RNA sequence: AAAGUUGCUGCAGUUAAAAAGCUCGUAGUUGGAUCUCUCUCGGCCGAAGCGUUUACUUUGAAAAAAUU
């Protein structure tokens, strides 16, 4: 108590403040590389997307807008970039 | 190969003139830097008596430099002795104007022409393999300050060791101690 | 604290620490540019070009890769409207509120909003006037409101 | 809204050092706070303190010690010519021995005696004892 | 309780007693 | 003058004098961070354009005695 380093806090309470309160702020987003279940081209995707994306050569549904994060379809192959 | 703003070249750029031309005659890299093209050098002896080259190359070419950088670097550490390859763009320096200067600044000076902007963007241009993730600046009780510089930790093993010969040219070029750091997560 | 509304918020957007374009992107910004070409062609606004940009074509910021924002590459080739789109959304929202008006006249919490909506309108184009976006005779009348959508 | 960021870090520095804090992070930085800042550390009261760079306007973090009793500024920056020294130092400083006005002046951000021996005026900013 | 401008004159005076406390021990530190 | 009962220094406004039903709403007041001297003619110098203009600060001159 009344004594903690401000200048180095450890990263599980980095990660747990919110993104604007942390000692430099950085967004919870990232973009993913998405491969179609009917196909094998890869797309990539905004995780909190507000758009609906549609596949360059199967124009299916790859993923659905939500309130946070998008929703993607059941059969789609994601992974996280960088 | 070499293009002077003062156009008088100087042994250690002819040097190196002609060790770019034997990378351009010899290696795969001959598409590219033929186009190209630098403006000076220097070297600058840190860490107890270990050299290191720095290479002015003008501004709009970096890009290009950008793409041919490591592989540029490991052929010079190939062809020179022990040394370290950096790569500094020509930036200039517009004064501060006050009320007593020339009548040449009839328009503003550019943001990017002013001195703190050249000196991040030399910051930054020292550090291609690395990227700065972070920046502090310490100022200890004697009233001198000192920059730390958080690196990327990804790809941390190419630079490890050139961190301090990347402190003594900026320290050299520019009056400033700097420091470097390596983050364990982002 | 927002303007009217006493509630004060928290949402917004942290952009990174680093401007720097992320390797894995492949698309040079030219090929950016002509992408915000053939989006202002389908009759879209900068912040849809650049919210679909970020969704589908991975570009995280376009003044990033770009070196500039999005109306200024609008303007440069002359695909920009006349007045800005936060002025237009506005116009269009009191033109809605007034039908809605039109069609119900007990609705005072309508006339009330519209009074809100109207009152922005007047501070953003006192706003836009100051910085020669809007020419100065220009002047929000509610007859002469469809006519600008 | 937010005005006088001086102001803002003076009172959040004088607020966390009186609940006998050992750090303060102040935010947002300006080079005012960090001039004011270095003028209270080469006099030996609030330690040493670290600018922290974000691409905005950056943050400060300041390590207290415990020898000041409040810092404070003084809002309207009022034009101090070179006699009203006394006159303010009598205002604000409750002694003659410790208690610092800053001054802002043609010659930089100093204290009130550096302001004397350069034999200049200027407006004022803060005190601290 | 007890009279006001008393407690003001008590405080004025712990705080005039703590000016000289930390003029003395700064004078001691020379 | 005590007197901080006219308060710039330096006052107050839950319950004692006293804050407006609520929101919008001219002017005025206040406003985040950021940018490190030279050209001509005359004997290293003198004239000239100043350098955006200020506000601010300092210096120098000039400024009845009496009173203090």
């Amino acid at each position: 108590p009344l004594a903690k380093d401000l200048l180095h806090p450890s990263p599980e309470e980095e990660k747990r403040k919110h993104k604007k309160k942390r000692l430099v702020q950085s967004p919870n987003s990232y973009f993913m590389d998405v491969k179609c279940p009917g196909c094998y081209k890869i797309t990539t995707v905004f995780s909190h997307a507000q758009t609906v994306v549609l596949c360059v050569g199967c124009s299916t549904v790859l993923c659905q807008p939500t309130g946070g994060k998008a929703r993607l379809t059941e059969g789609c192959s994601f992974r996280r970039k960088q | 190969i070499v293009k002077p703003n003062g156009e008088k070249p100087d042994e250690f750029e002819s040097g190196i003139s002609q060790a770019l031309l034997e990378l351009e005659m010899n290696s795969d890299l001959k598409a590219q830097l033929r186009e190209l093209n630098i403006t000076a050098a220097k070297e600058i002896e840190v860490g107890g008596g270990r050299k290191a080259i720095i290479i002015f190359v003008p501004v709009p070419q970096l890009k290009s430099f950008q793409k041919i950088q490591v592989r540029l670097v490991r052929e010079l550490e190939k062809k020179f002795s022990g040394k370290h390859v950096v790569f500094i763009a020509q930036r200039r320096i517009l004064p501060k104007p006050t009320r007593k200067s020339r009548t040449k600044n009839k328009q503003k000076r550019p943001r990017s022409r002013t001195l703190t902007a050249v000196h991040d963007a030399i910051l930054e241009d020292l550090v291609f393999p690395s990227e700065i993730v972070g920046k502090r600046i310490r100022v200890k009780l004697d009233g001198s300050r000192l920059i730390k510089v958080h690196l990327d930790k990804a790809q941390q093993n190419n630079v490890e060791h050139k961190v301090e010969t990347f402190s003594g040219v900026y320290k050299k070029l520019t009056g400033k101690d700097v420091n470097f750091e390596f983050p364990e997560f982002q | 604290g927002r303007m009217h509304a006493p509630g004060k918020g928290l949402s917004q957007s942290a952009l990174p620490y680093r401007r720097s374009v992320p390797t894995w992107l492949k698309l040079t910004s030219d090929d950016v540019k002509e992408q915000i070409y053939k989006l202002a062609k389908k009759g879209l606004t900068p912040s849809q070009i650049g919210v679909i940009l970020r969704d589908s074509h991975g570009v995280a910021q376009v003044r990033f890769v770009t070196g500039n924002k999005i109306l200024r590459i609008l303007k440069s080739k002359g695909l920009a409207p006349d007045l800005p789109e936060d002025l237009y959304h506005l116009i269009k929202k009191a033109v809605a509120v007034r039908k809605h008006l039109e069609r119900n006249r007990k609705d005072k919490d309508a006339k009330f909003r519209l009074i809100l909506i109207e009152s922005r309108i007047h501070r953003l184009a006192r706003y836009y006037k100051t910085k020669r976006v809007l020419p100065p005779n220009w002047k929000y009348e509610s007859s002469t409101a469809s006519a600008l959508v | 809204v937010r005005m006088n960021v001086l102001a803002d870090a003076l009172k959040s520095i004088n607020n966390a050092e009186k609940r006998g804090k050992r750090q303060v992070l102040i935010r947002p930085c300006s080079k005012v706070i960090v001039r004011f800042l270095t003028v209270m550390m080469k006099h030996g009261y609030i330690g040493e303190f670290e600018i922290i760079d974000d691409h905005r306007a950056g943050k400060i973090v300041v390590n207290l010690t415990g020898r000041l009793n409040k810092c404070g500024v003084i809002s309207p920056r009022f034009d101090v010519q070179l006699k009203d020294l006394e006159k303010w130092q009598n205002n604000l400083l409750p002694s003659r021995q410790f208690g610092f006005i800053v001054l802002t002046t043609s010659a930089g951000i100093m204290d009130h005696e550096e302001a004397r021996r350069k034999h200049t005026g200027g407006k004022i900013l803060g005190f601290f004892f | 309780v007890l009279p006001k401008k008393e407690k003001m004159k008590l405080r004025r005076e712990q705080w005039l007693q703590k000016i000289e406390a930390i003029k003395l021990a700064e004078q001691k530190h020379r």
